[PDB]
């Protein structure tokens, strides 16, 4: 009842080494390019900031 | 079970995509219009019952969708998500049979709509439970049906990420972004109008003298967001993209062509667990929905195995809650990997029949030994691929460097896989 | 979306919310 | 493995032991009709082959 | 560099908006006295005195101004050259920038008429 | 990354050998990786490592 624990813990340490472990180049590309892609979806919150609270002032005030 | 209710329930379906098949950028137009909608959809409701606590599952619930006692975001896409997930369960798990005629897949979408709308009605009833109860229900379904149509017009339509997952991602961008610039603060004992923004920690240098105690409030701010919190939030983003690039390479002689090597990869995140995290989230959302039925027939004694312990003090007053919460998180994501892969593709037979179906054969051995070539990767790269996300989200909670936590880690993981999907067609 | 009315439909729904929100608030102050 | 055609089993054994810090039961060479001396190398039973296989990269 | 241009246009609405009313700061919008029934509805931009503003008035004015100017920047930087996608992207660019230009000038004309009561 | 003749000239004899060994190791892993797909990014190095190996051996002789 104890050995499938041994199986999975050795099974993990198998496939950790088989993976390719990226280096300073691809990390760089998806890093900067996808923080940029994040902020593409990101400033949208600053525009519901700029809009939907002042029009909620329009909502409640009238 | 399927043969009776599905033929009658066909009321008001969606229109399937046209014959304007190949395009680059009007695809992105159909995205952006939905993103205009969820500019708009997170906006204020019309009823003046101003209840004190905003939502009861507001934090975990907020992580999934953050318009708690708020807008037409309807406290979550939890209808469409939960109703999609258990539908794919009961299709994959053979409690209910599989429909593979196109009438059955169409009515499968119909029953998807059915359970989704019924769950919207359930959430509506369970949040509203005065005499002002009219027309809330009309609003919610109208705004449930809208999220339904926008999601199913971004699966057979544009759809690349989903309708769902990119909604979660952009709303998580916003929940970092309200923490990024923060205009208001209700005034405490000192210091109005500065709550965890960097502008806040740049206006704070303009007001107060004794800049040492201007640094201390900037870096160890507790009740509002913090900039040490923002450093940890950035740090988590960097590590998680360190772990997205964990992939297993498998080169492939294509069949019938001399030596082209388009190596099939297996990334560890392994659909980025948009099942498996939302598997971890929505079960702990459905009870904190149904604790409302526990008030009659609670936020106390049921919480000790329900939630994280929320405390930056690692030796906070209950180790039972901490241990069981972390062990449940790890085991839940691992177990829902090893159960998830069997339904939404990329299990052993799935990969084998896709590769034979696209004429790609492993070099080392015969074509239907490819299964045994890669069956010694996919379950572990499910299970570990489950496991060291949830423990990773442990590091999203253990250290408060997360704007919203676990969910933000994982919706930006959605974005990161999303970039790959968009790039694919270049 | 062979057609764009589903979007227009969503816009109509927001207007119904938009206008009907302040419409009852007309008689109040 | 694929091995250099000039090699003895003695040399292979010694190489396999040196490179992979391992220890061999027996080496069992042939020559492929292609030209590349193949070598089947039985490792001693204290060692697992799949474990070393994972170490060297292959699986 | 062009980052200096970015710095200047950043400074533009910043000192069009509220550096004058940093020290003379007047809080955002509420001035109604029940009007007949409902007590403290926040009003508007200030209208009766011309020189005053609030924080909410100034930011809006500044935002209106820099979007118009950078719309003309977009007319220069991409619409006059002919290199990119000659039927899809370009038409979007002239479309939204002409929308920027027309509706911006229209609304700023409105936001001087209604606080100003000028004969139009 | 680049191994030049330039610098190797002055280096000590034992130091040159360790460097060759460490390249011979690096060559092995790429050859292993060429069999198991690996990646174009790896299968560049194999040519580079070969020539740097030669650059080392040459300096020694």
């Amino acid at each position: 009842f104890v050995e499938p624990s041994r199986q999975f813990v050795k099974d993990s340490i198998r496939l950790v080494k088989r993976c390719t472990k990226p280096d300073r180049k691809e990390f760089q590309k998806i890093a900067m390019a996808t923080a940029i892609g994040f902020a593409i979806m990101g400033f949208i919150g600053f525009f519901v900031k700029l809009i939907h609270i002042p029009i909620n002032n329009i909502i409640v005030g009238g | 079970f399927l043969e009776v209710i599905k033929p009658f329930c066909v009321i008001l379906p969606e229109i399937q995509k046209p014959e304007r098949k190949i395009q680059f950028k009007e695809k992105v137009l159909w995205t952006a219009i939905t993103l205009f909608i969820f500019l708009v959809c997170c906006q204020i409701p019309l009823f003046g019952i101003m209840s004190s606590d905003s939502a009861d599952p507001f934090y975990w619930m907020r992580v999934i969708l953050a318009s708690n006692r708020g807008t037409l975001m309807e406290l979550g896409i939890s209808p469409i998500v939960t109703s999609g997930l258990i539908m794919q369960l009961l299709a994959g798990a053979k409690i209910i049979e599989v429909g593979d005629t196109p009438k059955d897949r169409a009515l499968f979408n119909g029953a998807q709509k059915l359970f989704g709308m019924i769950i919207t009605i359930g959430q509506s009833i369970v949040y509203v439970m005065s005499g002002i109860c009219l027309l809330i229900t009309i609003q919610l379904f109208v705004a449930g049906l809208i999220v339904l149509l926008l999601d199913e017009l971004l699966q057979k339509g544009y759809g690349l990420g989903s309708g769902i997952s990119l909604f979660i991602a952009t709303n998580i961008c916003e929940t970092i972004v309200w923490k990024a610039f923060s205009p208001t603060t209700v005034n405490t004992g000192r210091g109005m109008e500065f709550e965890g923004a960097i502008i806040a920690l740049f206006h704070l240098l303009a007001t107060r003298t004794d800049k040492v105690r201007a640094l201390r409030e900037a870096f160890y701010r507790q009740n509002l967001p913090n900039l040490m919190n923002l450093i940890a939030t950035i740090f988590v983003f960097a590590v998680v993209i360190y772990f997205q690039g964990f992939r297993v390479d498998l080169p492939i002689k294509s069949a019938r062509y001399r030596g082209q090597y388009n190596t099939y990869p297996i990334k560890l995140f392994y659909t980025s667990n948009i099942p498996i995290i939302l598997q971890s989230a929505l079960v702990s959302n459905l009870y904190v929905i149904s604790q409302m039925l526990s008030a009659r027939f609670p936020v106390g004694g049921l919480c000790h195995y329900l939630s994280p312990p929320e405390s930056f003090g690692s030796v906070l007053e209950d180790p039972v809650h901490a241990v069981v919460y972390i062990v449940f998180m790890l085991g839940s994501c691992a177990f829902f990997s090893k159960t998830w892969i069997e339904v939404s593709g990329s299990s052993a037979k799935d990969v084998a029949k896709q590769l034979k179906e696209q004429q790609m054969v492993m070099r080392g051995h015969r074509e239907t030994s490819m299964v045994h070539e890669l069956n010694r990767y996919i379950p572990t790269a499910a299970a570990f691929g489950g496991l060291c996300i949830g423990a990773l989200s442990v590091l999203a909670d253990f250290l408060g460097a997360i704007g919203s936590g676990t969910g933000i880690l994982l919706a930006v993981t959605i974005i990161y896989q999303y970039f790959e999907i968009f790039v694919k067609e270049q | 979306v062979g057609p764009v009315p589903v979007l227009v439909m969503s816009l109509l729904f927001i207007a119904s919310v938009f206008m009907l929100h302040i419409w009852g608030k007309y008689t109040r102050s | 493995f694929i091995v250099d055609v000039k090699a003895n089993k003695h040399q292979i054994k010694q190489a396999v032991k040196k490179l992979y810090d391992i220890d061999v039961a027996k080496v069992n060479t042939l020559i492929r009709p292609d030209g590349e001396k193949k070598a089947y190398v039985r490792l001693a039973p204290d060692y697992d082959a799949l474990d070393v296989a994972n170490k060297i990269g292959i699986i | 560099a062009m980052t200096v241009y970015a710095l200047v246009v950043v400074s533009y609405f910043l000192i069009t908006g509220g550096i004058i009313y940093d020290v003379i700061v007047e809080p955002p919008s509420v001035g109604s006295m029940t009007d007949e029934h409902g007590h403290q509805r926040p009003v508007a931009f200030l209208a009766y005195r011309v020189n005053g503003q609030y924080i909410m008035e100034g930011l809006a004015s500044s935002f209106l101004f820099t979007m118009g100017g950078l719309g003309f920047i977009i007319l220069d930087r991409s619409n006059a050259p002919n290199i990119p996608k000659l039927n899809r992207f370009l038409l979007l660019f002239i479309g939204f920038v002409c929308v920027l230009l027309s509706f911006f000038m229209a609304r700023v004309f409105m936001r001087m008429k209604l606080p100003g009561y000028l004969m139009g | 990354a680049k191994i030049k003749a330039r610098d190797l000239r002055g280096k000590k004899k034992e130091e040159l050998l360790k460097q060759l060994d460490d390249l011979k190791v690096e060559l092995s892993q790429l050859r292993v990786a060429k069999v198991t797909g690996g990646a174009a990014s790896k299968l560049s190095k194999i040519r580079v490592v070969r020539k740097s190996i030669a650059r080392v051996l040459t300096v020694i002789n």
